């Protein structure tokens, strides 16, 4: 959900009874707050890795398994959020969410992460780059649930799963089980 | 903080139009009886008397439409916009036109004692003619910005009759010229011109008589005292208003239940001539 | 919806009635009987308006001794009967009509001094001997039949209330309707225009020394009207609250009811007043 | 309930030591003043000014030390035993002894206005031999029970100077007695004696010449005035510690906040006799 | 061990000191500044009490020259700069003492007047003139020097408060008690020494009416104290909070902080009152 401006009763304003509204000073700060039980879920992630016969690590623990953020200097789509919310394009620092779901003690630990939104994002399928209209005032919300992760699992001496921005796995996890026969 | 919050305590519902029906009493019977005895039957003293007559008759068209201002007080109206314009427009024209008056007495006053000897013909001309011009008619075309822009408008869970401003920059300007022509600008005059009264007399200690300014220095001090907080108040309000002195909402509902209950007892100007004149004081 | 629920009643009330009731107690006794036994029994006469500030005495003491009952029924409730509920109620409503009428009547007495000072010199002592009594004590009697009727003690939470009680709140409400219209407006009307015209017939005369004896019969109304008016506008604003006018302020319903309550207790200075007015002249 | 509890409120931790510290002043200023003109110098004309003399002594040794009173409404009584129980009979003591006198000096007008023939050496009789045995023999025969029950505790924290008994009764015992001798069986005799008073002076309204009798009916209606809503709290404290008017814990909280704003009121007494000297009232 | 339990709610003083303070500017500045108009610009002393209060309203103009910038201090926080602030800070100390001072010499004027009317007449015009300005002006300029050292303007969340500020509480200690010493304790001991002597020897007087000028400089200095003096108690219980004597009362402490705040606008008044009992007689 982005904030816009705050209202109140239209005009009213004279001699007796009179409000003053608060104006969004940054239009493009938005938030995210993903819910449910995201440990529970992350270590039966885990615990799936440590079933995969295709994991290298040592499957008789999980704690070793880490979900780790790409490097500095990388994409923004890579680093942080990208998501369509009803036209505009959110992009989410990734400290807070992945420490609190890491639980790494010593940082900023929180169940949300704070976005900002881009009029400039990234091609996933082809090589270029769109810019788009400055963002539309008032409210923007968007709800959905949460139902897979794209990501990059690493096998060495620890196990850093890296999360990357491969879109397309999305659609070959959903269309991975059918395939196109000919009689 | 979303926004500010309107929530009136509930002891200005009650103590509010209890002031408003005293007032109501007393200045229906004192003007009555003041209009009846003075300009009826025109038993004049002194030129000072017409202009006690003035204010007196502005007071009373004041007091027709102060119990609309007591139903506003703890209800909803259902009368109509043209109600709300009038008692607006009637409102302003009171509060400018009573400290005007109250100038133009302290002026001729000062014609009085300093301008004692070449001072018959002005003084009468001036009780005359002049202050026809002088008091309702840049009183009345103060009005128009009430009459022009002023409407009704629903809170939706209520009717409500008072200001509405294109801004709140309409609102801190016509308050800072209210204040202007209510208190300060007529408060520089008639101070100014006490102070070549009470000169005037120190060179004549000698022969006193009189006891006569009296009556018209309690009645300036009785109007400033009286008008002075519901200034202060709205001053108060302008400051926040222009946002100088934000302080959150709990100190913009305390204004403005201090600027209701000042205004409220502020309105003892009503209630300021014919008290004196039973006293003769 | 929203049911009566006042079940939150004061403290501070329950403190501060019984004080200003035992002090108006005190005043009323002493000053009541002081002036019933210089006047009354002693035949101490020297004016005809004196009459009529007896006949104020006499009910001033029909609300003095049974006054401490009203204090037990502001501390307790009633232990005592209710038979002696219905006494208190219809000598409270018979000395609450009879004050406002006797002063109704001595309206009308310097009425017809002043202005027929030449042809009423025996209607004067027909209207002090013959008329008067049928002109108050019987019309105040004969309004509390509902008074009698209505009255008794109800039964609560080991309370027994004493309190009158209706078959709906409209018997209620039209109860104190007919209560504050022939409680104020008709004894106000009539009292506001003999008291215009005895003005405006005073300003036929040049300032005379029959006008030095109208400042204590003045002093008397505003001093009644000034003490009787806040709980006349409670009691039309709590009347207004109920048969669905104003339904917002539940909160703002019982904060009414104290209100009402202390000033039905602050609105009994009138027997206090009326040795005062002996105490000064 | 849990159990009860002691608290005292914020607002009069502050506010009784400036009504305790100006009475103080005011008390010792206007004794001190009185003393010097009239006791040292012996330039007193009539009989009554001996018992303002006595009023007057009494005040002051009542006055000097309640600033004990004023350390201790806020802070701790370090002092002493003796101290608390030589403040607590002085106050009992100077309670009495006034009421005492200003029940003498209506006896004495009743002497004066009655008896103004018969009777010359009864004045200096009741003015010099029976003063001694009448006033101050019963006020220090009512004041055993404070030399010989009180005492200082450490309650938890607090170190209280403050009247103890051994249980509840004894409490009501003396406050009926207390109000029955302080305010009750005073209030029947000094109203009998002015009721005779003015029974006869309205005899003799064809010559009023002095009217001296002003001076005490201002003193006794102004005492009174500020005892009564003493009386009154201490009366419904008794009727709470007889449990027959229970409501709860926090009314006798209020109750006794009422207490401690009434005294302070009462102790307004003080500056009765001085200021009504210095007006020559 | 809460060091200071820092609170913001005086929402009700953030509006009642600014009215307070504007009512006591306007009064202050037209008394003053018409007092010295009549008094110093054309020398109209008729005793040399007169001198007294030119020196008095001097003072006083002194003081609503700057109450503008209290009532800024009040509402909102100080802008202004250190040196402004310790302008304000200065004159209100010199105001304060100044005050008192002049009037220990106006007591030690009637009391030289009343005393030694035959021997001590040249000596009368010696303090009237020559010692009276290295009595009152220059002492008080002496006692200035800790407001020029440690009051300034201090750090806040954009605030910068205009206040007193000392290292430790040792400062505080002794510079409020040296303040409340010389400001109560010797100017009372010589007012009420010396009045006590005037009036003792006024009773050898026979009754003469040369006490008739002895009234208007009683009822002065009886205003002035009543003036002062809930602050003089206020500062007391605010100094006596200190070294820990009372540690349990941190709200009781903010409720002194309050009560001194809305004493400092009470105590205020005695600006007015000087050219006040000159506007009655």
């Amino acid at each position: 959900k982005r904030p816009g401006n705050k209202t109140v009763l239209p005009i009213m304003s004279g001699f007796k009874f009179h409000s003053k509204p608060v104006i969004n000073k940054k239009p493009r700060q938005a938030w995210c707050w993903f819910k449910g039980e995201w440990k529970e879920a992350m270590q039966e992630v885990k615990e799936t890795l440590a079933k995969h016969p295709r994991y290298k690590g040592n499957r008789s623990r999980t704690e070793n398994i880490k979900f780790k953020a790409p490097g500095r200097g990388s994409d923004p789509e890579a680093a942080y959020m990208w998501t369509n919310c009803r036209g505009e394009f959110l992009y989410c620092n990734m400290t807070w969410f992945l420490n609190w779901v890491d639980n790494r003690t010593g940082q900023k630990q929180r169940n949300y992460a704070p976005c900002h939104i881009r009029q400039i994002i990234n091609t996933w399928h082809r090589v270029g780059k769109n810019v788009y209209l400055p963002p539309r005032e008032g409210e923007l919300t968007c709800n959905s649930t949460v139902t897979s992760i794209i990501a990059n699992i690493d096998t060495g001496d620890q196990t850093d799963i890296t999360f990357s921005a491969e879109v397309a796995e999305l659609y070959r996890l959903e269309l991975g089980d059918y395939k196109l026969v000919e009689i | 903080e979303p926004c500010f919050r309107e929530e009136n305590a509930n002891f200005n519902k009650i103590f509010l139009p209890t002031i408003y029906s005293i007032i109501f009493l007393t200045g229906i019977v004192g003007n009555g009886l003041v209009i009846l005895v003075m300009g009826y039957q025109k038993k004049l003293r002194s030129m000072t008397d017409k202009y006690r007559l003035h204010l007196s008759v502005a007071d009373l068209l004041f007091v027709i439409t102060l119990p609309f201002w007591a139903v506003d007080a703890v209800a909803n109206w259902y009368f109509g916009n043209f109600l709300c314009k009038a008692v607006h427009v009637i409102y302003t024209v009171n509060l400018y036109s009573s400290v005007l008056i109250l100038a133009f007495i302290s002026l001729d006053r000062y014609l009085a004692i300093v301008h004692a000897t070449n001072s018959q013909r002005p003084r009468k001309l001036l009780a005359e003619k002049v202050v026809y011009v002088g008091v309702w008619i840049p009183a009345l075309l103060l009005t128009i910005p009430d009459f022009i822009f002023a409407n009704v408008s629903e809170a939706d869970d209520r009717y409500i009759c008072d200001r509405f401003y294109p801004n709140d920059l309409w609102v801190v300007v016509f308050q800072f010229q209210h204040i202007m022509v209510g208190l300060i600008l007529p408060g520089i005059v008639i101070l100014s011109c006490y102070c070549i009264i009470i000169s005037k007399l120190s060179h004549s200690k000698g022969h006193q008589k009189r006891k006569a300014l009296k009556t018209t220095v309690i009645l300036i001090l009785a109007f400033f005292a009286c008008w002075l907080p519901y200034y202060i108040g709205i001053s108060i309000d302008s400051f926040i208003l222009l946002e100088i002195i934000k302080q959150g909402c709990e100190f913009e509902n305390t204004v403005h239940k201090w600027i209701s209950i000042t205004e409220a007892l502020a309105f003892f100007h009503c209630c300021l001539n014919p008290i004196l004149y039973a006293f003769l004081g």
